[PDB]
């Protein structure tokens, strides 16, 4: 099998792409989010501008354009308060994801943090077994593997 | 023709006469309500 | 066109929650590799060596 | 999308009530004692 | 064989991981249901509310008589959502012990 702590790079290595693209998405959603706001500001105001002629047809005595621009924003309403609660619960929506991503970073950072100092351990560790293993070519005459055979000549 | 628009219908709830009674009611209401503050604001 | 509007309007608000989560597994499946030696995966074995 | 968030608490210890109690509690007397040490301090 | 046994016994232990999830994912889909429904109800019941007032309490009729549909069928979900708790308890412990 393949060293697995090679890996180790490569995986972060390709992690960084995630959380980069992650940060791309979220922005997305708040991007529409908010449009939807703008979007029922406008509805309402037009509402309001209905109201408003409303307001201007009732003047003079002229009530009958009135209820056909009231009943008019009628549809508007049902509109703004259909939309006015899906923004509203849409909140909570962005919330938890926003409470998703920041303990995410934080955990990473840590992640990588000890990364590298268990890296040295081994690369440490390494060292001593080879230094130990090229010691047992010259050795005490324990096992004899190098020097000594060349002293029986 | 026929046939899918009862498939859509099926799949949608109909109107029944007491939402259609209570969206004409509550329209006759929000009509009146909206024309209530109305009229009681200009005078 | 009403009904298509806000049909397309809520296409997107769920993409991005799936979004979210194909990122959640996937830091916690490597998480899984960078663990607290529950399963020694990637990390402990090499602390055996 | 739910199971993979039950994944990753399987796999964490959700805070239970109890650290969530002394988590809150000893913010509690964080936020108290850090503040105690300031009530006492501008006297 | 040892080595080979344990080597395919994770196999299962991960699909096992994989099936309880499954299982919690309908058990809390279900409360939403009926979270909905009551919702519903509490509409059909708010609409009663409306009925009642200004004297149409013949719709409230409908309305309430409309309510008691999703009642039962409230009051029907809300138990097989109480009992089905233990129903995970008891999976829940048997893999932690696991």
């Amino acid at each position: 099998q393949e060293a697995p702590e090679d890996l180790l790079e490569r995986l972060l290595g390709e992690m960084e792409l995630e959380l980069i693209e992650l940060r791309r998405a979220l922005a997305q959603t708040i991007a529409t989010f908010k449009s939807t706001e703008r979007q029922r500001d406008a509805q309402q105001l037009i509402a309001q501008r209905w109201y408003e002629k409303a307001q201007a047809a009732l003047d003079r005595g002229n009530e009958q354009l009135a209820r056909e621009a009231l009943g008019q924003r009628q549809s508007y309403q049902s509109h703004t308060e259909a939309l006015g609660k899906s923004l509203g619960e849409q909140r909570a929506l962005v919330e938890q994801v926003r409470g998703q991503l920041q303990k995410l970073e934080r955990k990473y950072l840590e992640l990588k943090s000890q990364k590298n100092l268990y890296l040295a351990r081994l690369k440490s560790a390494i060292a001593a077994q080879k230094i130990e293993e090229i010691a047992g070519n010259l050795d005490n005459a324990s096992a004899s593997s190098l020097f000594e055979r060349i002293e029986t000549k | 023709i026929l046939e899918l628009e009862a498939e859509r219908e099926l799949l949608n709830p109909p109107p029944s006469p007491l939402d259609k009674k209570f969206e004409q009611w509550e329209e006759q209401q929000a009509v009146e309500a909206t024309l209530a503050a109305m009229k009681a604001r200009r005078s």
